[PDB]
């Protein structure tokens, strides 16, 4: 999973 | 009306419902408008999108929590991938207890639909879960389930003790204790009528958890069968770790 990480990693 | 300072800090992470309702329905309306009536979305396709938007609210809500931001993204992703379905069901239940009336269903957009109308369009699995949720919605209304206790259950759901492989589990443990303590004191203090409200409050979490499981699996399968329209993060939510 990479999309969720983008939302948190922001 | 006594409110522990801890509970006060939790309520500050709640978004402004009146606007997010406008955000969601203003979003759904444009989607349908951009399509001819061969393209228009089914009732299921629409329900899928409201949940996705609700998740965007949930993530932004979780990101607003100070305790959550103290974790690295790794631990953060593990807690959300374990409670995202239970939080969605919880938020829906609380929406009925607040704005809902028996025989009617209230959506995140604030739309009030008849239960019979929506139920007659769902399979046997969804009907059993929907009604089972209705049963919980009724029990909570009798207990005078308030907003202060609603936010507590959210954090209790978010910071699960059953989450394994966490870098900072001790942080999750302290939050679990602090929230359980604050809720008990507030419940017994502001609701001496129900001497047992708190003891019964915790009882519903496993029941809301079970519903979350059966629903999450159902959608994972429908997505595998292609019956689930693409809704961005909601897909990867089930697309990853079931
Ligand atoms: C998880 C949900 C969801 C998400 C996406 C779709 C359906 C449901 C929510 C949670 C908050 C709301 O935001 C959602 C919304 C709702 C309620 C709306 C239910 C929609 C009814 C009609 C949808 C048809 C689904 O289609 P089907 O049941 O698979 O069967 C039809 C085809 N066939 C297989 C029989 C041939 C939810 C809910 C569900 C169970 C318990 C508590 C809350």
């Amino acid at each position: 999973n990479a999309l969720l990480r983008y939302l948190l990693d922001k | 009306a006594s409110i522990p300072h801890l509970i006060l800090e939790l309520l500050k992470c709640e978004p402004d419902e009146p606007q997010v309702q406008a955000k969601i329905m203003a979003y759904l309306q444009q989607e349908q408008a951009n399509r001819s009536k061969h393209e228009k979305l089914s009732t299921f396709g629409l329900m899928c999108k409201m949940a996705d938007q609700t998740l965007f609210s949930i993530v932004e809500w979780a990101r607003s929590s100070i305790f959550f931001r103290e974790l690295k993204v790794d631990d953060q992703m593990k807690l959300l991938q374990n409670c995202w379905s239970e939080l969605l069901i919880l938020d829906h239940i609380y929406r009925q207890v607040v704005h809902g009336k028996e025989g009617s269903i209230f959506l995140v957009t604030g739309q009030q639909v008849d239960y019979s109308i929506i139920a007659s369009q769902a399979g046997a699995t969804l009907n059993n879960l929907m009604s089972h949720a209705q049963e919980l919605v009724a029990k909570l209304r009798s207990l005078q389930f308030d907003q202060r206790e609603f936010v507590c259950l959210k954090f209790l759901v978010l910071f699960s003790l059953d989450v394994k492989n966490l870098e900072n589990f001790q942080l999750v443990e302290g939050v679990q204790e602090q929230v359980n303590a604050a809720l008990l004191d507030y419940t017994m203090c502001n609701y001496p009528q129900q001497t047992e409200k708190f003891g019964q409050l915790l009882l519903r979490l496993p029941e809301i958890r079970a519903i979350s499981m059966q629903a999450e699996e159902y959608l994972y399968y429908k997505h595998l069968n292609g019956d689930v329209p693409y809704n961005n993060l909601l897909i990867e939510m089930l697309h990853a770790k079931r």
